[PDB]
């Protein structure tokens, strides 16, 4: 059946029993950078399993009032195994991420998550005049929550309706998107390839994409149901190739 | 090149359930009106022409309007060359993250003859030098500085009253595409300029009057129109519902998802 | 580049020019063409089709329906008088100027071809009579006697079951194209209808029967020089 | 017509006669083929 | 391509009665002068050229004249794009109910230099932006509004003193023909806008001066000339005898069928 | 002979003994909308005999002073059988109407009717400034009479000389026209196909055409002849195809 | 609700009240309809003046897995009043959505138009139909499941869909220099 | 799987996720009346999609105490679109009805409906001596409810045990029957062809069949479950052919 | 000459050299063929 899925990228494996078809990012499977499309002359470091494995990020509780969360990849993968180590020790890096968001909910739970990988989701500042610091959008440890309404200050505009990029969140399905509907789905897998203008880019200054998990239907459970419904992102970079060995950047 | 024709359909009671799909899959249903309902054989001579990104960007739109005067820095117009200055073409270009387009600039310049106490002196036809300084190149500080000597900088040297100047520009981005959206900082420390301002630094456009001076102040308006051609859109994005606030960042004021209607059941007319 | 010398006709907007121009919306998918019945690929087709003409355009009758009605009667009075008379040229003749051929004539300056006037007897079915519909070529006075009309081109209309005789003016002109505007040089002939025999009616039928004239264009008909129509006058902005 | 009068490739008319289209990148991005005439699961 | 030649005829006494027809049939008689009368063999080199709907509409005629000024809503000219504004081409287009014509607009713009107390200041060559907003598109409210950024709206950006601007427009009607006559209400309740105004809603044309301002008021007159080409006339109609009163409806004042003559027998000359 | 005619469209049939040749509208016989020329993807409802039958409308007395009448089709066919029912229950409808106007008059009756189907006969308002209501031109029950002279008010300009469309009535023969001359004809049949720019249009908002019966020669009968000479329109839609089943519109 | 996330949420409930009332109703034309104007097809429609094709609205039931119900999603072609009864919606084009494992029924509006290209701008001549969702059966839920379930409508373009006449979008309004 | 079903008869379509195999009435699929078996010489009006579409009737709440409901077809389809219009405008009509009864219930709902199409279910009067009026059995607007016990008066005997026809309701499965068991089924589809002695019969005087929905196991739900469980009949006539265009009968 | 210098079909010179004509749509719209050399009846 299509509901069952098993992804064995690297050492870590993910097995699911209610998971719809995995959304290959824009219909193209990730692969190593070809010689035709390569602009860096350094020898590419290609750990097939050291870095191309499923990294389980911090699980965030999907509350009833939770408007959404976002992870900024690949910067959200800092301090996460040898992928983060290679990020630190390389000037240029390319990876195709097969994000797998796990939301285990019972048959009595009402809710739906748009798990969408937005390539280059330029976030808007809460105050348009200024620019937010890096901490406001970076997702090194915890997902950055979209606010239900407008916020102010030197932060990221977290209005869920505008998805933080001045863009209609309902139209976010234009990007590689999968829906975790607790009626049917408990996990969404998006195999997003390396998406950038330059064939390889630095993994700190530039975030290749943002995984936005937007609860369009808020979690609705009657009393007695599990209140701590976790939204666990398990992202596995695929065909990760790095050029430009350098001093570790911290 | 026409769109797919509506295949003839009929009554059906089967297990195919074409209407029944799953958005949980993330795959938009490929169903046709023949699938859900019963449709006649309609040959769709309609074509997805003028909806092509090549045709959609074919419509030339303004990207830079500035007023530079004749007889300081107000005698020539400086443009940090970006599509984002004007919202009309910016949202078109912001429909896609990466667009590899050869951009066809068509400068439209109209002299204003600023209202003054004395305007009885007629100046000959005003020639206009639209110089392009590549990023990192010598930026002029005066209307008669050495930078205006176009040893390498392209310049139309358009004269007023003729056909509007037009110099097609190739794909000049250092990367393999123009990143209209770039959620990345300028510096690897993740501190600096966040947004398209980092990667989309394609130089500057300095517009001046080739005429040295005029008896009376004349403030010609340079209206730069950017026509993308040979476009390669690569990552589609939704239009920005919120009005554009900054031309160097995506910063926005919150806006409603749509025009609110009185009720979920409110259908006008 | 290529050395190009501008002709003295450059930078002009000639109204009748076959000059290609850049498309406003390039690669615009026009709505697919459907076979709408009646495709007019020439307005001489709408000239050729019949059109009731206002023969009886006497003052006041143009407002009413009696303009087209050609009155005929079963009376000995005025039997030696024409049923009607008017100028053949559809361009300026009062009767034929606003008809289908005439309206498609005043949009032009020159006209050539055989006008055919179909005359429909709109009277009693038992009302039988003989008329003499005569086109007299120009150069002579308007026919004032039935013999004078007989001396020119004419057809005897024996009113019967068909009830429609077509008087086809056989393009009796000294030039290949008569001029639509009123000029004596290309002035056309005179179309006059008379009584070859009275309109005999039974006692139970009306004496004052009616006739309709349908001026239509033949296959010969053509117009050569386009011009703005004098009929459509615009006093100001609508 | 289609003759290019300028040597540079960018200095040519827009390719407005190209109507190539692959909606399957966005409408059908799933790894496993999904047919409308079968349950999506 | 010439018209049918007049075949030679002779005396005839037969039962054919070519002249005797029936208008009751609704069929215009196909008779020739050889049929009714006796005619010589005349080879008709005359051709039904310039009488073709393609040639008849080939003559370009004005459809929109308006005065928009330089230095409110009077600084740009708004045109609800319809052929019916000017009676000269309207009656031509109203000869047929449906015309599928690619319309070739040739804007003719002449500056007036309005008579004022001071007119001693010479403004440079005035550029004119003739923008076309498709129906339902963003309609500008000011001469410098964001709508004038032609991201998608076509615009000639014509400059004065050059060849008159001309942008050929394809067949843009939502239907398969331009319904010059449309006896139909806008709404299905049969209440609303009656006439061609309903179906012939082809957007608007906004004409402005690209120049920001002038020392003295200059009111250029935009004279839009519509040349239909590739016309497909489909249902012929008679010319409207009555003068045109409204540009949004066929409403008319009663007019005589023809020029009244003194008598049914009144033949001048 | 050509004078005798018999049309058996649908259940109702029309037989005539003095009827000239039927005027096929613009020389093209009506037919169902082809797939090449179809723009609506709904399955077309095509009642071959339920709607494609002769509907006998209200007979109007042709008085001596009667200047003319007009019927606005297909809106004149409202409340007329299953054609009207399908009009009400469908958004788009196409039909080719073979109108048959019956004017039975003796051999002693003088008169002539231009029975002309004018496609899209846009009617002019009596006062040019305003627009007439729908009742003034719609012909649901009774024919709308052309006035002999000019009228004023929020109505339709009914001047017979201008045919209500600012157009020379004598030139109305440009449209598919047949003459009922009581000398020869007592009935006129015009087989007018579907005539519109759009392949299918709504049958309420838009009137596909108008059947104008204009007495060019007024009815003239001596005393003792039948004074009530009726002008009976019997219109039969042919190849009637409807798309867009919807709620009935009233 | 446009500010919040409930704009997309189509509320359904396991209550006898207002069961004879539409779950929702709006205009089919993506050009000017408030619901469909800012969506992907609508946003790529207001950049144009003419639009043709079959809009397909995929409806996702974002409720309890054991929440089963039957809806009647109906596109009514124009020319008649907006459906005020479920029978009126049934008289037009409609699909019965039996909510189950698939949880997404696609209501494909079969381009019921009198012209080859409807106009994006609001005009009664090319005015589209009305898309209304009703309850064919109540949203039956177990006692442990929420009654107030949510539905998401995904308006998408079919292969027939095309736009013909480009125009500047009315949504993107620029008050002044950025 | 057999549980999923999709029927696209006409404009309206029905999609179900838990629906057993559709019960073709007596094993024969409906079809248009053949020339061999036709006795009416009129041209048959055959709207392929105008009348042959799914009509959603009034939904009746399946209460715990509800003994049953019945719809009398095709008279229950009066005032229901162009099928009802053709019924009114035709003397004889034939149709094969693929009734689809929708009963959406959760996994915690206990109940079972015998949805049975009984051809010619002659109903018994509550008082045997008299005969009930037409309103008592006709189902123009609302289903007529079977009573749990015996009733008296000029009505229809609504005793559910006797099914209103003096017949054992448990034996009603002899007619084309499908069971909506909320354990498994939430919708039943019976594709009943035209069932009558005469090849075509009037659709008002004679009811071709009766759809009896008999809850054999009454709806049983614990507190907190949806109490308003609707039984929605969506019947689609198929291959509907009508002869004898006539004045509308009301 | 007849060379089309613009890709769009509408952006071409008017087809002024096409003199196709079918007057039979208007002059002869009757179903039964009517010959002038016989009574029309
Ligand atoms: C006057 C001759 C030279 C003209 C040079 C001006 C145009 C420079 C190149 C522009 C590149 C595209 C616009 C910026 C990048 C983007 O944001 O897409
Ligand atoms: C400046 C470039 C764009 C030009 C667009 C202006 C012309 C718009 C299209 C006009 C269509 C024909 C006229 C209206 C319809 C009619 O009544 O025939």
């Amino acid at each position: 059946s299509d509901r069952v899925r098993s992804m064995t990228l690297g050492n870590s494996t993910i097995t699911t029993q209610e998971s719809a078809n995995v959304v290959v990012g824009y219909g193209e499977w990730p692969s190593y950078l070809s010689d035709k499309e390569a602009t860096a002359e350094d020898q590419p470091t290609q750990p097939d399993v050291a870095t191309c494995r499923f990294y389980t990020l911090e699980s965030v509780q999907w509350e009833k009032s939770s408007p959404g969360w976002w992870w900024k990849f690949p910067e959200a993968l800092k301090n996460m195994g040898l992928f983060g180590q290679n990020m630190h020790y390389h000037y240029l890096g390319r990876a195709g991420y097969t994000i797998h968001v796990q939301c285990n909910a019972s048959k009595f739970h009402q809710g739906c998550l748009l798990v969408v990988c937005v390539p280059e989701a330029e976030m808007g500042c809460a105050d348009t005049s200024t620019t937010f610091p890096a901490t406001e959008l970076t997702t090194e440890e915890e997902p950055h929550v979209f606010t239900s309404d407008s916020i102010t200050g030197k932060k990221v505009q977290a209005a869920v309706c505008n998805a933080g990029m001045g863009v209609g969140v309902g139209n976010l399905t234009i990007f590689p998107h999968q829906w975790i509907n607790l009626r049917t789905n408990n996990s969404a897998t998006i195999v997003m390839p390396y998406i950038n203008s330059v064939p390889m880019d630095n993994m700190f200054r530039h975030y290749n994409f943002t995984l936005m998990i937007i609860p369009f239907a808020p979690l609705n459970f009657n009393e007695g149901a599990t209140a701590y419904v976790p939204v666990t992102v398990t992202i596995a970079p695929m065909y990760a190739e790095y050029n430009g060995l350098r001093l570790a950047s911290t | 090149r026409t769109v797919a024709n509506t295949q003839p359909s009929g009554p059906s009671n089967s297990k195919e359930i074409p209407a029944l799909t799953a958005v949980e899959t993330g795959h938009t249903s490929q169903v046709d009106p023949s699938d859900t309902l019963q449709t006649r054989h309609v040959v769709n001579f309609h074509s997805r022409s003028e909806s092509t990104v090549e045709n959609f960007m074919g419509r030339a739109a303004c990207v830079f309007m500035d007023q530079y005067k004749l007889n300081s820095t107000d005698n020539f117009a400086v443009w940090t060359i970006n599509v984002r200055e004007m919202a009309q073409l910016r949202r078109k270009c912001e429909l896609f993250t990466y667009m590899r387009f050869d951009i066809e600039m068509t400068m439209v310049i109209t002299s204003c003859q600023d209202q003054g106490t004395q305007l009885e002196q007629d100046m000959p036809v005003l020639t206009h030098q639209i110089m392009y300084v590549p990023p990192g190149g010598p930026i002029p500080a005066k209307v008669d500085s050495y930078e205006w000597q176009t040893s390498t900088n392209p310049s139309v040297f358009w004269t007023e009253g003729n056909a509007p100047a037009r110099m097609s520009i190739p794909f000049i981005s250092v990367g393999n595409a123009y990143s209209l959206f770039y959620d990345g900082w300028s510096h690897f420390t993740q501190d600096g300029t966040y947004g398209y301002t980092t990667l989309n630094a394609m130089g500057k456009l300095f517009v001046r009057h080739v005429n040295k001076s005029s008896p009376h102040q004349i403030t010609s308006t340079i209206r730069v129109y950017f026509k993308p051609k040979h476009i390669k859109a690569w990552v589609p994005r939704p239009p920005r519902l919120c009005p554009y606030i900054n031309k160097g960042d995506v910063n926005f004021v919150v806006t409603e998802v749509t025009d609110a209607r009185k009720s979920i059941t409110d259908t006008p007319h | 580049g290529v050395p190009v010398l501008n002709t003295p006709g450059s930078t002009q907007f000639l109204t009748s020019d076959d000059f290609q121009s850049p498309s406003a919306m390039p690669q615009f998918d026009e709505t697919p063409e459907m076979h709408i019945p009646g495709e007019v690929r020439n307005l001489m087709e709408m000239a050729e089709v019949d059109s009731v003409v206002p023969v009886n355009n006497i003052t006041g009758k143009t407002k009413s329906m009696e303009a087209y009605q050609i009155a005929v009667g079963t009376g000995n009075t005025d039997k030696t008088k024409p049923i009607f008379s008017f100028q053949m040229d559809p361009g300026y003749s009062s009767v034929l100027k606003r008809t289908l051929l005439g309206e498609m004539l005043n949009y032009y300056a020159h006209w050539s071809g055989s006008v055919k006037l179909t005359f429909l007897f709109c009277g009693s079915a038992m009302a039988t009579g003989k008329l003499l519909i005569s086109y007299s070529p120009p150069g002579a006075s308007v026919p004032s006697s039935r013999k004078d009309a007989m001396l020119g081109t004419h057809i005897i209309w024996d009113i019967g079951l068909q009830s429609s005789c077509v008087l086809c003016v056989p393009w009796i002109s000294q030039s290949h194209y008569r001029m639509v505007q009123q000029d004596p040089y290309t002035s056309a002939g005179y179309i006059t209808c008379w009584y070859q025999t009275n309109i005999v009616v039974p006692p139970g039928a009306p004496t004052s029967c009616d006739v309709l004239c349908f001026a239509s264009a033949c296959n010969d008909f053509s117009v050569r020089l386009l011009r703005d129509t004098p009929f459509m006058a615009q006093p100001g902005k609508l | 017509t289609n003759i290019n009068f300028y040597k540079d490739a960018a200095s040519s008319a827009s390719n407005r006669q190209e109507l190539q289209q692959d909606p399957g990148k966005f409408t059908d991005p799933v790894k496993d083929l999904m047919v409308k005439t079968l349950p999506a699961l």
